[PDB]
């Protein structure tokens, strides 16, 4: 019973090199199987929509992988734009061996494919963060295809208004990538965020939008901001946390600020309504730039029963905090707030969006968790514990204690055995000392009389560095030993970008050397065939951000504190050619009222990369056309196939 | 915060001391019978301005002790019919030169007599 | 000395604002502009090799040990007391006595009538501001430069000149016209300004605000239409119709994703065997009869042509094979235009709704409807004699049809029929419209008319004259075609399957249709430079445009697509706010001596 | 060597009520003496609640805002002579929303709280001189 698996990822973008995983399996090993793969669109007569491509290959490496082009001009010709309900493209292989050898109903197998026209990465850099009306915006996108390299296309930018209005729109073909332009803004626009956005011009939905907030403001001299002791506060009965916070003004400049600094408290619902205190304005004077400003446990309970709102009341509100720090002799004043200040009743969140759901019963299940202190950075040194209760049908259902403290980076690992045949697990994670943080989660076993299952593993349970060459074992659970082979297949940014087998042994241990190719995380589906039917279990793995490839590396002439008016020569890097957006911002405008949005960081670049990522949930299901659907592929054997998406974002 | 004073022939002259447990800027009001009290000076806490009402610039000058903390109003070179009772008077406000009667807990004052 | 002072001037916001290649080595010398804080300065490598990566951002430092900040406030009225506020910085570690003096500007209202030095001491490590309090009486802007010269002791100075705009007379006025926009109501005038308020030279700038204002049957059943043809010449189309059909159904209704790819190129097999299964039945002179043998039957050779026709968008058949097919049809019709059967089906079920107390009408209407479908598979060039005469023998057949249509007394399935097929040829106005109008008289009341095959079949095709004549009418006409096919098993017959696709593949399409939406108006006036003219496309968002119009404009709006459109003008006022405080007051009032070096 | 009396008033009923922060700004070299503020802060019947005074500007933050025109007021000393004569400020700030604020201004004691200007009229000169 042979068979010809088609794999493909389940969303194709018009204008980019697609890729398409074909294998065969079940080979009497003294055949060659050659055939045609295409983009076909059934709603037009099957015109093709791509360039013929074919695949050639035999027994002896059943294995291919086909990069397909889709250029954009025959998606026209095959009218993909004139659809009228979604944008359903069909992806086929055309072989005649298909209908001679296997006597099928035809000889063509293919797939459902939801295409859409985003594509290319376009990224925003404005002037300043912050205009007030009258000024003269500045800005420049970039033009880049899916591999991250400079394009060439056209785009058509757009500069929307506060209210929702596009303001101005340009067309313009870039031979150099870097678009530069000047927009003006009215003397009269009200204070509001306005937009750019940018999309490439023949596609259609492939826009990229930034923020540039216009108000009403005057450079200031000093930033305040209030950095409390305890970014939280234990609020369970009986024991009440103190409160206490310190007010730090520092000139824009860095030198210390000296004068009053006024500080209102209240209390901040979740719609946004303030509700303040009366009798609790406590002001200060600056000492080296510092303040400290505490509460007595007894005062904040007066200032409670005054208000009568009580202290088990605050589960959801937010400590309001102000401060008018008015340098004194100058004058000027510039308000601070801290709004993000909750009323919790533990001191850590539990992050369980790692451990993978549908258990693999008669393999060692992992449970992966993030720890991390409310409003704050990742912490070390926490015991958690955690209670599993596996549901035997057929005998009590077992309770196992297990106990293991946080690495180092906020990550826990800790493999607990599930036997077979079990009917599902729940389990209660409790990580704190005192006050755990519960957060108790069941997942359901797979249905049992299925074909045996995989168990993919990942030793070192650590991200992997670019470069490193993390190690995976596979095994077959049950009596399935039929299978000769483990198939796996490595995918990031919905491109399968390596495919390859891989011979069963005692122990099969599949290498992936991570290469900038894949980040920030790319999925790992294996599977082999009991067989006939298919059993799978794929495996989001993680990658670190590293560092550039380019090597952007700019740097000063050591530390001189140049006066106004000197020269600096600046020390700029780079590993190959290529053109540096070089851009001065000053600091106060982060000071001027506003959100303070993160610029052009790394943060959003790979985002952005991983924003094609069609998967999603940490992986492993049920039945391999389930596991299959979550790494974002699509998989078509002839007896099983793929559904399409139901919607572009799961 | 009470108020204590104690303290003659034509062209003579006088020298009345109030004094007060709190260190402040008392002044001097006098009242004749009849007729509504009329400031004669004050002087403030540090003692370094001082005003008079203008019936007697140059005349009578105030002056402070700074270790029992009183007021000294002498009154060199009296004027006949200047006869009143003199009170002592203050606010808790620093209210200098305040010439209408906003002064709380008024003293009691002394009384004093000019004979030609 | 004042001349040595470095004046500074260059207080951008953000300056390091270019792009330039890389080769592992450049010196590039930034002269740091005239201010104190420190800057945030970054890059991002565009590489043609590489690609992108963020730069790590530079915290570059600029400050000065003895500086002065002058903060201007933003809006300064004219006629309106001003408060300009210095604060001397003195970081140094010796005390300093230095003089704040605005240099005399012209446009300005010096306090001491010029440069009047107010000498001031600093202790070190703190501010001393030198309140200075200057009415503006200039017309556009002043640059007003505070030079701070310190003693000789230790001669370090500072001198800032930040350019002071001061606003126009009164305050700011905003109009907003709130109107609308439709395909009548097509032209309406905007009113010129002629508010009294208006300060006859003042800045008058306006902008326009336009907003768009913008506000299938089972997969599965019908799938499995999809059989293979077989039997004799009168079974293969029963199997052929609904094949066909399905295929075309869920072509035009887009629902082949649904099933597995492989069944669109299984059926495209079905149809192209089933095509020539049919065609080798085919007479000398195109019948397509139930048998070689056995006699013609126009019913079948019509039924055939529309099914076939339909199919040749697909098969690569020869137009000339199907050219000859219509001739034969041609020939049969009588005197006044009707069609008689010279031999009837051997089975009469897959007639549908024909059966019954009227034939020729029917048959009249379902040729017509089918011969029309052959006109398009026709050849563009040749056959102009072939294809004239063949509307005249349909002006001749609707002519008939338009005559019995118009007397009545018919029954369900002949008055449908009769309405689509004058419907589709393009009928006499007159005859469409008393046609139609005995369609709606007759329907019956999402209940229209289980089904069984009659009533099914009627549906579909009057649905289709619906369509072509939906409104409120074709939707609560499929919500029973719908509910009738939904069920399992459903579309009996074949009549009522092949066409009662059809309707919902038509019903389908004009019900999920879009269409420009377009609502681009025209404004245009007689302003004082002259005449002007905006246009403000809308086809697919929100735009406002800034216009130079200072007179009534004129509105051309167009486009089927309705909106809403108001103009915003801004102009200044005469201002009528009090200036003294209204919530809360200072009273404050200094006495005592105060010594100067010089007074008036 | 100088005196001064600051004195603030509030309508009321508006809903804005609360306390509110002298802003006073002196001429040249005037600093308040810390004696006579700490004195105004330390009794029982306290106005100034909290004061800071450095140089010529002046905070004094008042708990309660009366009705009336009740007001405080406070000693001044001067150590370098005034080179130029105008009007310093002073400002009331609100102090639960400092954006509604309140300029005043003052002057020496023989002097007025504004300029010399002949405006009055579309053109407008002043005569400082
Ligand atoms: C491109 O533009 C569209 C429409 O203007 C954006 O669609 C929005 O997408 C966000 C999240 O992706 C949703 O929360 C909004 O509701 C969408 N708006 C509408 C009107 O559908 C789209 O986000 C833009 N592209 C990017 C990358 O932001
Ligand atoms: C500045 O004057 C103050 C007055 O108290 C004095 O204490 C200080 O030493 C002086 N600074 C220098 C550098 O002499
Ligand atoms: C938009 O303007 C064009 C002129 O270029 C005109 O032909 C078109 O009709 C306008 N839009 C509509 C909806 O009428
Ligand atoms: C407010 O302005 C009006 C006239 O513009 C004036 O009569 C009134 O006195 C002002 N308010 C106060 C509190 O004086």
């Amino acid at each position: 019973k042979p068979r010809l698996l088609l794999f493909s990822p389940s969303v194709v973008h018009l204008g980019v090199p697609l890729s398409v995983g074909v294998q065969l399996q079940d080979v009497p090993r003294g055949q060659v199987v050659k055939g045609s793969v295409f983009l076909r669109n059934p709603s037009r007569n099957n015109v093709p929509c791509s360039p013929k491509v074919d695949f050639t290959l035999s027994s002896e490496r059943d294995f291919a992988l086909l990069s397909l082009q889709v250029p954009l001009k025959d998606a026209k010709s095959c009218g993909l734009h004139q659809l009228l309900r979604g944008p359903e493209v069909q992806l086929v292989a055309h072989s005649p061996w298909l209908k001679d050898s296997l006597s099928r109903t035809t000889n063509i197998q293919g797939i459902n494919l939801l295409f859409s026209s985003r594509r290319g990465h376009l990224f925003l850099q404005t002037d300043q963060p912050i205009y007030n009306p009258g000024q003269r915006v500045r800005y420049r996108v970039f033009a880049l295809d899916q591999k991250m390299r400079p394009s060439t296309d056209t785009i058509t930018v757009m500069v929307e208004n506060s209210h929702g209005l596009r303001v101005r729109k340009k067309e313009v073909y870039m031979p150099s990538s870097i678009f530069q332009d000047d927009f003006v803004i009215p003397d009269i626009s009200e204070p509001g965020t306005w937009k750019i956005s940018a999309r490439f011009s023949d596609g259609l939905e492939s826009n990229s939008s930034t923020q540039f907030e216009v108000k009403k403001y005057v450079l200031p001299n000093f930033e305040v901001k209030i950095t409390p002791g305890k970014p939280y506060i234990l609020t369970v009965p009986g024991h009440l946390d103190e409160m206490q916070l310190d007010i730090q003004a520092r000139y824009i400049y860095g030198k210390p600020v000296q004068g009053v600094a006024y500080v209102r408290f209240g209390l901040l619902d979740e719609d946004g309504k303030k509700t303040f205190f009366r009798g609790l304005e406590s002001q200060t004077k600056l000492v080296n730039g510092q303040s400290h400003i505490s509460l007595s446990k007894a005062e904040f309970q007066d200032a409670l029963e005054k208000l009568n709102m009580g202290i088990t009341d605050l589960q959801g509100l937010r400590l309001y905090v102000a401060a008018a720090i008015i340098e004194s002799p100058g004058g000027e004043m510039e308000e601070a707030e801290l709004t993000s200040w909750y009323f919790v009743s533990s001191p850590f969140s539990l992050d369980l969006s790692k451990t993978k759901r549908h258990l693999v019963p008669g393999a060692p299940f992992l449970l992966q968790a993030l720890v991390r202190e409310m409003s704050g950075s990742p912490a070390s040194g926490i015991p958690v514990k955690v209670s599993a209760t596996v549901s035997s049908p057929g005998s009590v259902p077992e309770v196992q204690d297990i106990q293991q403290n946080t690495d180092g980076s906020g990550q826990v690992s800790i493999p607990i055995i599930i036997p077979q045949t079990i009917s599902e697990l729940q389990l209660s994670v409790s990580a704190g000392s005192p006050h755990p943080a519960i957060a108790r989660l069941t997942v359901a076993a797979p249905p049992s009389g299925g074909p045996g299952f995989l168990s993919i593993e990942r030793p070192d349970s650590r991200p992997p560095r670019v470069g490193d060459t993390l190690n995976l074992n596979l095994r077959a659970v049950g009596s399935g030993a039929t299978f000769s082979h483990y198939y796996y297949m490595i995918l990031s940014r919905g491109q399968i970008v390596f495919m390859n087998r891989e011979p069963k042994r005692t122990l099969t241990s599949v290498s992936v050397f991570v290469d900038h190719h894949l980040a920030p995380s790319f999925y790992f589906v294996a599977f082999y065939y009991h067989g006939d039917h298919p059993v799978a279990n794929s495996l989001r793995v993680d990658v670190q951000a590293g560092a550039c490839e380019g090597k952007l590396e700019l740097s000063v002439d050591g530390a001189k504190q140049y006066r106004n008016g000197e020269s600096v020569k600046l020390h700029l890097e780079t590993d190959s050619l290529a053109l540096v957006a070089l851009g001065a911002l000053d600091t106060a405008l982060y000071a001027a009222g506003s959100k303070s949005h993160k610029p052009l960081n790394m943060g959003k670049v790979f985002e952005a990369m991983n924003s094609y990522d069609l998967g999603c949930g940490p992986g492993g299901g049920d039945s391999a056309l389930q596991v299959f659907q979550a790494a974002g592929l699509a998989f078509s054997d002839g007896d099983q196939w793929t559904l399409s998406r139901k919607r572009l974002s799961c | 915060v009470q108020l204590v004073e104690s303290g003659v022939q034509a062209g003579g002259s006088l020298r009345l001391s109030c004094v007060a447990s709190e260190r402040t800027y008392m002044a001097w009001f006098r009242q004749a019978p009849g007729k509504e009290r009329e400031f004669v000076a004050a002087i403030t806490s540090s003692g370094m301005m001082t005003e008079y009402a203008p019936s007697v610039k140059g005349r009578f000058t105030i002056s402070r002790d700074n270790a029992k903390n009183t007021v000294y109003l002498q009154m060199n070179s009296l004027k006949p019919e200047d006869t009143a009772v003199y009170y002592c008077a203050a606010d808790l406000r620093q209210r200098f030169g305040e010439r209408v009667t906003e002064y709380d807990y008024w003293g009691q004052g002394t009384q004093v007599t000019v004979s030609s | 000395d004042e001349d040595d002072i470095p004046v500074r001037s260059f207080f951008p916001e953000n300056w390091l604002w270019r792009v330039e290649t890389v080769d592992r080595f450049q010196i590039l010398t930034l002269w740091l502009p005239d201010s104190l804080t420190t800057w945030e300065i970054h890059g991002l490598s565009l590489s043609k090799t590489k690609g992108l990566c963020v730069a790590t951002p530079v915290q570059l430092r600029v400050f000065r040990e003895f500086h002065l900040h002058l903060r201007l406030p933003m809006s300064v009225r004219r006629f309106e007391q001003l408060e300009l506020r210095p604060v001397l910085y003195n970081y140094l570690d010796k005390n300093l006595t230095v003089s704040v003096h605005v240099s005399p500007v012209e446009g300005l209202c010096l306090a001491g009538g010029g440069g009047l030095a107010q000498q001031v001491l600093v202790p070190a490590g703190s501010a001393r501001p030198v309140a200075f309090s200057v009415v503006p009486t200039a017309a556009a802007a002043v640059s007003l430069k505070v030079v701070a010269r310190g003693s000789f002791e230790f001669p370090v100075g500072d001198a800032v000149s930040k350019v002071l705009q001061i606003e126009k007379e009164g305050a700011i006025h905003r109009e907003e016209l709130v109107y609308e926009l439709n395909p009548r109501g097509r032209t309406l005038e905007i009113p010129g300004n002629s508010d009294p308020n208006m300060i006859p030279d003042g800045d008058f700038n306006s902008y326009v605000r336009v907003t768009a204002s913008d506000p299938a049957l089972s997969p599965g059943g019908v799938a499995s239409l999809l059989r293979l043809p077989r039997g004799c010449g009168e079974q293969t189309m029963i199997y052929l119709a609904p094949t066909l059909a399905a295929s075309r159904y869920l072509d035009k209704t887009e629902q082949w994703s649904t099933l597995p790819p492989e069944t669109k190129d299984h059926a495209v097999d079905l149809i192209q065997k089933g095509y020539m299964r049919i065609q080798q039945f085919r007479k000398a002179d195109g019948s397509y009869a139930a048998w070689l043998s056995r006699d013609s039957s126009t019913w079948l050779t019509a039924f055939v042509l529309k099914v076939l026709s339909l199919a040749q968008e697909q098969v690569g058949g020869s137009p000339e094979k199907l050219q000859e097919t219509s001739n034969w049809l041609l020939s049969q019709q009588q005197a006044d235009g009707s069609f008689q059967d010279p031999c009837p089906v051997l089975d009469r079920s897959m007639q549908g709704g024909l059966v019954g107390n009227d034939e020729t009408v029917a048959l009249t209407a379902f040729v017509t409807i089918a011969l029309h479908h052959g006109l398009a598979v026709f050849q563009d060039e040749g056959a102009e004699p072939l294809k004239q005469r063949v509307e005249a023998s349909i002006s001749k057949a609707n002519s008939f049809l338009g005559e019995k249509a118009s007397a009545g007394l018919l029954g369900a399935h002949a008055a449908a029929i009769t309405a689509y097929a004058l419907s589709l040829t393009k009928a006499p106005v007159d005859l469409l419209g008393v046609a139609h109008n005995n369609l709606m008289a007759m329907a019956q009341e999402n209940l229209y008319w289980q089904a069984p095959a009659l009533w099914i079949e009627t549906t579909a095709y009057a649905l289709l004259h619906l369509l072509l004549h939906k409104a409120e009418m074709a939707d609560q006409a499929s919500a029973w075609l719908t509910r009738q096919g939904s069920f399992q098993g459903g579309f009996r017959s074949t009549q009522d399957t092949v066409i009662a696709l059809d309707a919902l593949s038509a019903y389908w399409i004009a019900s999920h249709t879009t269409e420009e939406r377009g609502l681009n108006v025209t404004l245009s006036s007689t302003g004082r430079n002259g005449f002007k003219s905006h246009a403000l496309q809308l086809n697919n968002l929100e735009e406002e445009l800034q216009f130079s119009l200072g007179s009534k404009i004129n509105v051309k709006v167009g486009g089927n697509s309705k909106g809403t459109l108001k103009v915003l003008r801004t102009y200044n006022v005469l201002d009528m706010k009090n200036t003294t405080c209204q919530d809360l007051q200072i009273e404050v009032t200094v006495k005592g001596h105060v010594e100067y070096t010089m007074e008036a | 060597r100088v005196h001064y009396t600051v004195c603030i008033w509030r309508n009321g009923k508006v809903g804005l009520s609360g306390m509110a922060i002298a802003d006073v700004t002196l001429l040249s070299g005037f600093h308040a003496l810390r004696a006579d503020l700490e004195k105004l802060t330390s009794l029982s019947d306290r106005y100034v609640s909290h004061f800071e005074t450095e140089g010529p500007h002046v905070l004094l933050y008042f708990d309660s805002v009366p009705t009336s025109r009740e007001c405080v007021g406070f000693e001044a000393v001067q150590e370098v002579p005034v080179g130029l004569v105008q009007p310093a400020s002073a400002t009331l700030y609100d102090y639960y929303n400092p954006e509604r604020r309140c300029s005043v201004f003052y002057g020496a004691p023989s002097k007025s709280r504004l300029l010399a200007t002949l405006c009055s009229a579309e053109v407008c000169q002043c005569a400082e001189g």
